[PDB]
């Protein structure tokens, strides 16, 4: 009883003051930034919002309070409530009811009030003038709070902060298209709503309602956009579409338009991982290596170590097929360590290729790389070793030998040698000449590169590809110098 | 009011407009002329000139210079040339008639 | 987003769950000899390595008979 | 009713949207021309130079 | 109801039309799920269009005028809908007729634009139909004019007789020639 007991009112006195100050400075700092002109001023506060909810993605919040901590869920917003103008009264209420609960205590408790938010957005959310912006930064972001801890029948309660959501505003919206800065907020407010209970989509259900109409609203938008929301809402429908769709005719290069200009400094990363993720089921070996190494290589600010061992790992898993595999070299964290904790002794099985072995050794211990499903891509591996290491053998000398190199390959035929090895004759990714003179099949093997071998044809493409590269990044230390000088 | 807003913004979409390739002509000639002028300042600097002698630097861009013939001249300095030329005993040579400095001779 | 990562981390604390610091001390059992060595090198000590872990793995001390008999 | 509301109301978003465009039309008519004031200054500058060139004549 | 149904493709690829029609009809369900499953029978929509063979050119050339502006451009989708010939269809609030009826008024008015310039000569046909969904539409906004886009579209539209009838019913008729006067020298 002394130890928790004394120590219980001391820790707590302080996430309010930062979530109070939070909830003041970036509400009043929005309303107050914007609110003369937010047409002029725009997106300054996207940064922002969203740097405040991953600052807010690791809070440690709710612990101990269940037990009589729950003030905070029945206080809110109550800026300026019930009259537009003569709010000195109001000013003075600010202080009042926070004031009403540092006297003695409060009457408190968790699960009741939560039906009833309605009250105020039905007469005045804050003003009765600013009822958008005051609608969805009054809303929007207690509804992660009170529907945090998903589980434990708050998925119910979830689907009533659902209907409240699109009841106020996502329904249709209150004005079908804003068309300002929380227009533009709204986007990605309304997509981070739609991932956050997807998990209570996915988690009983599946794609058949809000998904199906956010088609509609994916093109409600008009087109005018610039496709930001649009994008992070296709991001949406594309994860969708990752567990079970495998239909081609509409979303791989039909759903593919305009490829706006779509940044956010995380959805180039995110976005590019899910299209190299459905065009990584044919086998791309050009494309998506490159630009899902890149894909890998973007989204450097939170992590780059928690979630890329994803892309790292499928990057791998796509990268031993073409028979050339790096494995982790340049970056050194214990989470893609522990992920390819399992894959590293097949993927330095890869190169040896021993057939009969490593067959063995895949399903031997294969439980979660072979749990994670359809054995697929693996499957396309078991044949794909002797592909490789007969690529392998195009690294290594011309002459096929009937007994050296065909009992090394573990093949022992006149006829397989020739033939499989004509099989990656037909790809054409070789240089080789079919020869018998007396049988003995030769190659020429040139692996010359173009250094004086048609030079300026070959690094033309180099010097126009790279100096519109260049140039173009000389027109991106062109205009956002004009942005800077645009204030001044 | 509420319709005639669009027409009546448009004629400001149009007088927006016609500052485009008005600043496009501006940043073309204004750049042309200051390469007009800076080569005509630059032709200013002739090589055959008078060599003085530095003797103090009272404020900053302007200073006094001993001649050869020993009186000692008040002359501004010219901009483009840095700090390090400021050297009190320094070899400096002015103009044979502009009298200002185009460079120091090392010692 | 990065909210998606809060289920790759749920997979990433059952893979730390299946074994509860079994691979960081055993595997640390390599780190320690590796710890501070430039793992770029390692992975190419690693590729020799492995692929001599088989066999052959010294082998210098067999071509002094394999000059006799080859 | 619903088309000065709706149909001439997403006509005037549209016209709104005009509007950013003349944010940027005007944005960058501000700094470019802060970039003009800047290339006449210095222009100017130097010109005010060829001013003190009678000083220079001065000897 | 069907997402990834290819069925309606063979179908939509099929004759005896009795098959088609109703096809076409669950189509036109299912159409803002997908339009781009529908993209590869674009060419086979367009094939039962052009000919008069089948006997309604308007449940294709729906299908086309919405499937293309989901696809490419407003021009096309609008061949379309103003080609789709007598279209009965309400006023909704839907999307998609106010986006065609949208690009229909803005290309509508550019069409007067670009004959306004040019009275006599050369005179580029307006088909009547386009004259019957622009007028039907504001004639609507014209039940009690909604004292402004009368006169204002009636000066965009460029037309003759378009603002006498605003005239005939207006309130403070000289607060309506000061308001017109008011526009016409503003633009």
């Amino acid at each position: 009883p002394p130890g928790g007991g004394e120590q219980e009112p001391p820790p707590p006195p302080a996430p309010q003051d930062v979530e109070m100050k939070e909830e003041a400075a970036t509400g009043g700092g929005s309303t107050g930034e914007a609110d003369g002109k937010t047409a002029a001023a725009a997106a300054e506060h996207s940064q922002r919002e969203l740097d405040t909810v991953t600052l807010e993605d690791i809070k440690e919040h709710v612990k101990q309070l269940e037990k009589a901590v729950s003030g905070k869920e029945p206080r809110f917003v109550l800026r300026a409530l019930r009259m537009l103008p003569s709010t000195s009264r109001r000013l003075n209420h600010y202080v009042l009811y926070k004031a009403v609960q540092g006297f003695f205590t409060s009457n408190n408790a968790t699960r009741d009030f939560l039906l009833p938010f309605l009250e105020e957005p039905m007469d005045t959310e804050a003003d009765l003038q600013f009822r958008p912006r005051t609608g969805k930064a009054a809303s929007t972001p207690l509804l992660p709070e009170v529907e945090a801890y998903l589980q434990l029948l708050v998925v119910i309660f979830m689907m009533n902060s659902k209907r409240y959501k699109e009841a106020q505003k996502i329904s249709d919206d209150l004005m079908q298209k804003i068309s300002t800065q929380n227009r533009r907020a709204l986007d990605l407010v309304a997509a981070k709503c739609y991932y956050y209970h997807a998990r209570v989509y996915e988690f009983l259900d599946k794609l058949d309602v809000v998904r199906s109409f956010l088609h509609a609203r994916l093109r409600t938008a008009t087109l005018r956009h610039d496709a930001d929301g649009q994008a992070t809402l296709l991001n949406l429908l594309l994860r969708n579409y990752l567990h079970y769709s495998l239909y081609d005719q509409a979303e791989k290069l039909v759903s593919k338009s305009v490829f706006p200009e779509q940044a956010n400094n995380n959805e180039w990363a995110r976005y590019l991982y899910y299209t190299g993720r459905i065009k990584a089921i044919q086998l791309e070996y050009s494309e998506a290596r490159r630009t899902m190494t890149n894909a890998l290589r973007k989204a450097p600010q939170h992590t780059a170590v928690g979630f890329k061992q994803t892309v790292h790992k499928l990057l791998i898993v796509v990268e031993l097929l073409l028979g050339e595999i790096p494995d982790r070299l340049q970056f050194r964290q214990p989470s893609l360590k522990r992920s390819l904790m399992p894959y590293f002794l097949l993927t330095q099985a890869v190169r040896t290729g021993n057939l009969a072995k490593f067959n063995q050794v895949l399903d031997q211990f294969g439980e979660k790389f072979q749990a994670d499903g359809t054995y697929t891509l693996i499957i396309r591996l078991r044949h794909n070793v002797i592909k490789t290491g007969v690529r392998m053998i195009s690294l290594s000398y011309s002459r096929i030998s009937l007994a050296d190199i065909a009992q090394k390959l573990q093949l022992d035929s006149p006829e397989d040698a020739e033939f499989i090895v004509a099989k990656a004759i037909r790809d054409g990714v070789i240089e080789a000449s079919i020869n018998h003179e007396k049988g003995y099949v030769q190659s020429k093997e040139m692996i010359d590169i173009y250094s004086t071998r048609e030079p300026q044809l070959a690094f033309h493409q180099r010097i126009s590809f790279c100096l519109d590269i260049h140039n173009m990044s000389v027109k991106a230390m062109r205009f956002p110098p004009k942005s800077y000088n645009k204030d001044l | 009011d509420l319709y005639s807003r669009y027409k009546k913004l448009q004629q400001e979409l149009e007088f927006l407009e016609v500052q485009e390739e008005y600043i496009k002509d501006e940043q073309k000639n204004l750049k042309k002329e200051f390469l007009h002028a800076q080569e005509e300042v630059k032709r200013i600097q002739s090589i055959p000139l008078v060599i003085g002698q530095f003797l103090e630097a009272v404020d900053q861009n302007t200073a006094i210079v001993g001649s050869t013939t020993g009186s000692n001249y008040y002359v501004r300095i010219l901009s483009t040339i840095d700090r390090e030329l400021l050297k009190p005993n320094a070899s400096v040579a002015l103009h044979k008639h502009s009298n200002a400095l185009v460079d120091v001779l090392p010692p | 987003m990065s909210e998606k990562k809060q289920p790759v981390d749920l997979g990433l604390l059952e893979e730390d769950d299946e074994f509860e610091e079994f691979p960081a001390e055993d595997w640390a059992g390599l780190d320690e000899d590796e710890d501070a060595h430039v793992w770029e090198d390692n992975w190419d000590d690693d590729n020799v390595e492995d692929d001599f872990s088989n066999q052959l793995r010294a082998e210098l001390e067999k071509h002094g008979y394999k000059m006799e008999t080859s | 009713l619903e088309e000065g509301k709706a149909g001439s109301g997403l006509r005037q978003y549209y016209l709104s949207k005009i509007e950013e465009l003349q944010l940027i039309v005007n944005d960058k008519s501000q700094n470019l021309r802060r970039l003009q004031a800047q290339r006449n200054e210095l222009n100017a500058k130097v010109r005010l130079l060829r001013e003190e060139l009678q000083l220079l004549q001065e000897q | 109801m069907i997402t990834s149904a290819a069925g309606i493709i063979s179908l939509l690829d099929e004759d005896e039309p009795q098959l088609k029609e109703f096809a076409l009809h669950k189509l036109n369900a299912v159409v803002n799920d997908f339009w781009a499953e529908i993209s590869e029978s674009v060419d086979k929509i367009e094939v039962l269009y052009e000919d008069e063979g089948f006997r309604s050119r308007q449940f294709a050339a729906l299908v086309a005028s919405k499937v293309f502006y989901h696809l490419g451009a407003f021009e096309e989708s609008l061949n379309y809908a103003l080609g789709a010939g007598d279209l009965f269809n309400v006023n909704d609030n839907s999307e998609y007729v106010e986006t065609i009826i949208a690009k229909c008024i803005d290309h509508y008015t550019k069409q007067c634009v670009e004959n306004a310039d040019l009275p006599e000569g050369e005179k580029k046909p307006i088909d009547q139909r386009l004259e019957g969904i622009v007028n039907k539409m504001f004639q609507r906004c014209l039940d009690d004019h909604k004292y402004k886009q009368a006169i204002g579209i009636a000066l965009e539209t460029r037309r003759l007789d378009v603002f006498e009838k605003t005239i005939l019913e207006s309130n403070d008729v000289p607060g309506m020639l000061a308001y017109s006067l008011k526009l016409c020298m503003s633009l």
